[PDB]
């Protein structure tokens, strides 16, 4: 719920389209997000721009990346809310003294949680089969298991990859079970 | 159109050394044996797992930075004790800390701070004035031992500033006693025209390579510049990784008639490549079998070894980064050079400037400079220089494309062992 | 014999009889573990019940030495600890443990005293031997086939019993629940003064019950039916009649009445309960109740039970506890079995070969046998 | 057997002894954590509504297993990778598990229940040789006696096991254990002992199998308590484990 959704402009209308799901849309109505622009006027599939779908994944993936290692701190007390980028050596046992009241704790303004949530929310807007199983209905479900979607999923699964790549360099979505159990 | 018409083609716009012929001419890397530098530190070869930083981990990763550059800089000034930097000092104690800025801001002359380490000082901070000090060149995460007094027990006034100690330099064998002198040309992206992405530059470039036939070429990044103005607005009609892949096939398939060994060096600014410093290696090309020997993808940054001489190199814009923050009471690029050599780190500055992204344990494992480098390539969007900072041949060969209008590449002649004079000539030269 | 001419004779006999070097053959089961003598646990019974426990020796010249010292009137063996018994005050709490001891059982024939006739208490007589003369086949071939313990040395207590040591080395390092497992599967008598039917078997007959009552048989008519003559008169066949279902109870009655045998007796009973299906085991379960050794479950179970050592000697009757050859146990006699009085007489009448002139030599001989025998597995395996 | 495969897997049924040492995604992870945990519950539901040995715990515990893909049936044609896929499953599963009921003495009885309880159908639901496999891969060693063996003792094989019939009898075979593992049945005599081993008839493996099960089990939970505090500084795993007893599914 506090993850940025995925923003793409058409490239023929220019009309902003955000995509928060798998699937747009209830019953036989329903289809993947990028087969329709968001502009009734506009017949522009974003499907068809894939490459510009991806250039524009990339990037965004490097927005974030770069907020999380921008590492800004906020003190959090209300009465302080000292806003720094230098990371002091004096810790509290909670963790990092502000140096601007001596008395309360810096937190990060973009936590590692928060990067991670991002990075799992543009590969859950392009999981077909988690929504398929989870999100979608029945009658919608068979409606989206046949043919006339197998290249839309194609570049679903594609474009999950590289969402996935991404992950897989990701410290916070390995779990190293040798060191848990010895 | 610009660029295709300019008419400095091949001017020499600084020179540096022995003179030599209008015409320069490499072994094709016939008797040339390229490697990393062996250290006691191995070297970032492969991705490391990244965008899991805790906080303690960086605490401790600085405070350990602190701790061995001091412990270094006590041995080498035999400076009995150390004192913590918050307690009060009514006579003359040494401290050992880091310099700061006690705001957001650039730093100036009145907002410097010092910041122990937590053997010394509990990592408290103290703030300095530096009205007592008649000479100082101060940067924000520079390592410093001052002699100073603290009366009030809230502003520490430096009376002495104890200079930096660079690394000794390397002790070729003489396994490398009989080889001939070695040709480089480095060269810097971007390497494409702000308004095309079709790499002239990089053609041209690669037709001197063959023409001249150096022994190395390092080209540094960026090669698909995040910048660029087509990246950015997404009218590229195809995917990042395909016009980086073309753009490295160009580069290696090119260079074939030379024969010359290419060390390809990432940019923070590829924006088909994991955004973090210390970059890892590219991984994405795999060259064929018949270049496999030439082509070396290392880490930024680089310390490399021809035939003996050291090579340090980084992508990163240092002298922009840090000339924005150091303080001085009084040649500017030669005080940050030497700043950067004594600090023994490719990248001192903390914290850094707001474009590279920095993962603190990569940082402490892959950014200490083992020995000081024969030869330094610091590319800049400063202008180009051959300076020699305390004996080493710090060379900034501008980037090949500057803008709308074509730029400079740098060569250079290293032999181990030479004359200390392991630089034989160097030049800046137009594309 | 005269118990105050025990303070006399003791130190003689611990000096010239006491068979030191078995016995430390015997508890250092031939050094292959070490530490094994040095952690075993003994304890002594000293003039004026004086008890002492948690004495440990470091070879045989400690043990020889420190109880011809003390003169001690009972030695009792116990378990191999952990650490030395003798610095348990120097040992972490709960890191003093038992961890090997012989698997041990005790047959006294006090348990016996609901069932016997010729005697009571602490009276023996060669009528009521018998039982013990039963109990040492019936339990000592279960050793030897249910379980498969090889080495087992039995022991007379010096008065009411018999102990049994089984030494296997398996045996001893069973845990106490496979010892009460091993007590429970050997033990068939349950209960005690204040029950009258105290076998109940079941329409099987489990193997190992009826060989225990094939060994019982070959005795039964000897012990029961001529020596302790269980059907002599009512007072006693009454009880017999108690352990069977009225319904037929009136039916022996007159029966028992024109008997004059009670061997006639035991015909007619059999007889009659044949007549009588589902009892056809009731005649097995008196004989039973009559012949079945009892079990202390609590002497057996705890590693840490203290057991009077062989070779001591009884407070009471002098006798020394002799080991019983199982070959000639049908010649054993209790009231043969050598005083110390007797030994003391014999020793002062005549170095290593002093005891081979007393009576006790062939017991001494049982017990070398049975050490050989223990030396052969060890070396064997 | 595709890509990563091996023989790490052989056998259905396991004891669960080695630990898995591989790199796995936090959503696997966390997937197969709440699996098994639906599963175990599934279990226990069954247990407390229906008798052990009844056909409808049988329907639904199977029904349960295959809603949630775990393996419960052998198959006679190879390691197939979908079917290497579920028997990695459950033995990852299974130590996550044990991270999350390690930490009170209610919560591992609970788990070892739970965990008996589902060992033992799967046991029932083992054909004689897929039995004498598992049997042979854990170095339990039953056999087995021979027949000659048994024709040798027939009648105190008869007399020994209650409600034996002689044709019956002559359609079963025995085991040879060491009296130390029979002491329930030994102690009520119940069982043949000759020369200090008892002759166990069939039913009734399963029984000493899940004692052997059991003992491990509970050695196993000790450690893991005792290794607790390398888990608890890992956040991500912190919400789950901590809490995975009080989770809705
Ligand atoms: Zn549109
Ligand atoms: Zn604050
Ligand atoms: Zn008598």
């Amino acid at each position: 719920r506090d993850c940025e959704r995925f923003k793409f402009f058409c490239p023929k209308c220019g009309t902003e389209n955000i995509y928060d799901n798998v699937f747009d849309g209830s019953g036989l109505q329903i289809e993947p997000g990028l087969k329709r622009c968001s502009k009734p006027e506009c017949d522009a599939s974003p499907l068809d721009y894939v490459i510009q779908v991806h250039n524009k994944l990339l990037l965004d993936i490097r927005r974030y990346i770069k907020k999380y290692y921008s590492g800004w701190l906020v003190c959090e007390e209300k009465t302080c809310q000292n806003r720094t980028r230098r990371l002091p050596l004096s810790f509290s046992r909670n963790g990092p003294i502000c140096q601007a009241c001596s008395k309360a704790t810096l937190r990060s303004e973009y936590p590692e949680k928060a990067l991670y949530t991002q990075l799992c929310f543009y590969r859950f807007i392009f999981d077909w089969d988690y929504a398929l199983e989870k999100v979608v209905s029945e009658q919608e479900r068979g409606h989206l298991k046949k043919k006339l979607f197998q290249e839309s999923e194609n570049q679903y699964k594609k474009l999950k990859s590289t969402v996935d790549q991404v992950l897989s360099r990701s410290g916070y979505s390995e779990v190293n079970l040798s060191k848990l159990f010895q | 159109q610009k660029y295709g018409s300019r008419t400095n083609r091949g001017e020499v716009v600084t020179t540096y050394g022995e003179l030599q012929g209008t015409t320069w001419n490499g072994g094709s890397g016939s008797n040339t044996n390229v490697e990393l530098f062996t250290s006691l530190d191995e070297p970032l070869t492969k991705m490391y797992k990244f965008m899991f930083q805790k906080l303690m981990d960086i605490r401790e990763v600085v405070s350990i930075k602190i701790e061995e550059l001091g412990a270094s800089l006590k041995d080498h000034f035999q400076i009995d004790e150390f004192t913590s930097v918050s307690l009060p000092a009514q006579e003359t104690v040494t401290v050992l800390g880091q310099i700061g800025c006690d705001s957001n801001g650039k730093l100036n002359s009145k907002s410097v701070i010092l910041e122990g380490d937590r053997e010394h000082s509990a990592g408290m901070q103290v703030p300095v004035d530096l009205s007592e000090l008649k000479d100082y060149s101060l940067f924000p995460g520079q390592v410093v031992i001052m002699e100073g007094t603290n009366s009030t027990g809230r502003r520490f006034v430096p009376t002495k500033l104890y200079e930096g100690v660079p690394l000794p330099f390397h002790q070729p064998s003489k396994e490398f006693e009989e080889c001939p002198q070695q040709m480089v040309i480095t060269a810097c992206g971007p390497f494409t025209t702000s308004d095309t992405i079709t790499y002239d530059a990089l053609k041209d470039l690669i037709d001197i390579v063959n023409r001249d036939r150096p022994d190395i070429c390092i080209l540094l990044g960026p090669f698909l510049d995040a910048k660029h103005e087509q990246i950015e607005n997404l009218q590229l009609t195809v995917t990042f990784e395909d016009v980086f892949k073309r753009c490295l096939k160009m580069i290696i398939e090119g260079t074939r008639p030379s024969g010359c060994h290419l060390v390809i060096v990432p940019s923070l600014r590829d924006v088909h490549h994991d955004p973090v410093y210390p970059q890892p290696p590219f991984s994405c090309f795999e060259p064929a079998k018949e270049d496999k020997e030439r082509v070396h993808f290392v880490a930024d940054p680089c310390t490399l070894s021809v035939n003996g001489v050291v090579i340090g190199m980084t992508s990163t814009d240092l002298l922009f980064h840090m000339g924005a923050e150091e303080i001085s009471s009084s040649d500017r690029f030669s005080r940050i050079l030497r700043h950067i050599l004594t600090q023994r780190s490719y990248y001192p500055l903390y914290p850094p400037n707001e474009e590279i992204n920095i993962d603190y344990e990569a940082l402490y494992s892959y950014t200490p400079m083992p020995v000081t480098p024969d030869v330094f390539i610091v590319p800049s969007e400063l202008r180009y220089f051959i300076k020699d900072v305390t004996g080493c041949i710090c060379i900034n060969p501008g980037r090949l494309t500057k803008g709308l209008v074509g730029g400079t590449y740098a060569r250079f002649l290293v032999k181990s062992g030479a004359m200390r004079s392991t630089c034989i000539s160097a030049q800046v030269v137009r594309v | 014999y005269d118990p105050a001419s025990l303070p006399d004779v003791l130190p003689l006999y611990y000096r010239r009889l006491f068979p030191f070097y078995q016995y430390f053959r015997w508890l250092n089961y031939g050094g292959v573990v070490k530490n094994y003598f040095q952690h075993r646990e003994f304890s002594f019974t000293l003039k004026d019940d004086v008890y002492v426990r948690y004495q440990s020796f470091n070879n045989q010249s400690e043990l020889e030495k420190e109880m011809q010292k003390m003169c001690p009137y009972k030695i009792d063996i116990g378990a191999v600890y952990s650490h030395r018994p003798s610095l348990h005050n120097t040992v972490k709490s709960g890191t003093f443990q038992a961890q090997e001891k012989e698997l041990v059982f005790d047959i006294d024939m006090t348990d016996y005293d609901d069932v016997r006739r010729c005697c009571s208490s602490a009276d023996i007589c060669p009528k009521c031997w018998t039982l013990m003369t039963i109990a040492v086949r019936i339990l000592d071939r279960a050793l030897a086939e249910d379980f498969g313990f090889k080495h087992r040395l039995w022991v007379y207590s010096g008065r009411r019993g018999v102990h049994c040591w089984v030494c296997d080395d398996s045996a001893r390092k069973l845990s106490q629940a496979e010892r009460s497992a091993v007590a429970e599967y050997l033990s068939v008598v349950k209960g005690g003064e204040e029950t009258i039917k105290k076998v109940q078997l079941p329409e099987t007959i489990h193997p190992f019950i009826g060989k225990s009552l094939k060994m019982v048989e070959r005795y039964f008519e000897k012990y029961a039916l001529v020596d302790q003559d269980i059907l002599e008169n009512k007072q006693c066949w009454d009880k017999v009649i108690a352990l069977v279902p009225e319904v037929a109870r009136e039916s022996l009655l007159r029966e028992f009445s024109k008997a004059r045998s009670s061997v006639e007796r035991w015909d007619k009973l059999s007889s009659c309960l044949e007549a009588t299906r589902r009892y056809s085991n009731i005649p097995k379960e008196i004989m039973l109740q009559f012949c079945y050794p009892r079990l202390d479950v609590n002497v057996s179970k705890g590693l840490n039970h203290l057991l009077k050592s062989p070779f001591s000697v009884h407070p009471k009757t002098g006798r020394i506890s002799v080991p019983i050859d199982c070959k000639k146990l049908d010649q054993f006699d209790p009231f043969s079995v050598p005083t110390i009085s007797l030994i003391c007489s014999e020793l002062d009448n005549v170095r290593t070969r002093d005891y081979k002139r007393t009576s006790l030599a062939p017991y001494i001989k049982v017990f070398e046998q049975f050490l050989d025998k223990l030396d052969q597995s060890r070396k064997g395996e | 057997t595709g890509d990563r495969k091996g023989d790490l897997y052989p056998s259905s049924l396991q004891f669960y002894q080695h630990p898995p040492t591989e790199n796995i995604s936090l959503i696997e992870f966390e997937t197969f954590a709440i699996e098994r945990l639906k599963l175990l519950k599934a279990v226990e539901n069954l247990g407390v509504s229906y008798v052990k040995n009844s056909e409808e715990y049988s329907k639904k515990l199977e029904l349960e297993l295959r809603k949630l893909k775990f393996p419960y049936r052998p198959l006679h044609e190879e390691i197939s990778d979908d079917v290497y896929d579920l028997r990695r499953k459950d033995h990852i599963s299974h130590f996550i598990l044990r991270l999350a009921y390690c930490q009170s003495e209610d919560l591992r009885r609970w788990f070892i229940q739970q965990e008996m309880d589902l060992f033992k159908f799967r046991f029932g639901l083992l054909t004689k040789e897929s039995v004498q496999e598992f049997l042979k891969l854990n170095d339990l060693q039953y056999v087995a006696i021979s027949e000659d063996e048994k024709n040798m003792h027939k009648e105190d094989l008869m007399n020994s096991s209650f409600g034996l019939s002689l044709t019956k009898m002559e359609d079963t075979e025995f085991y040879k254990v060491p009296f130390q593992a029979a002491l329930d049945l030994v102690r009520p005599r119940k069982v043949f002992l000759w020369r200090g081993f008892a002759f166990i008839p069939h039913k009734d493996i399963v029984s000493i199998v899940l004692n052997d099960f059991r003992a491990k089990l509970s050695k196993a939970l000790a450690l893991s308590a005792r290794s607790l505090p390398v888990v608890q500084s890992d956040e991500r795993l912190q919400p789950l484990l901590n809490h995975l007893s009080h989770s809705y599914i």
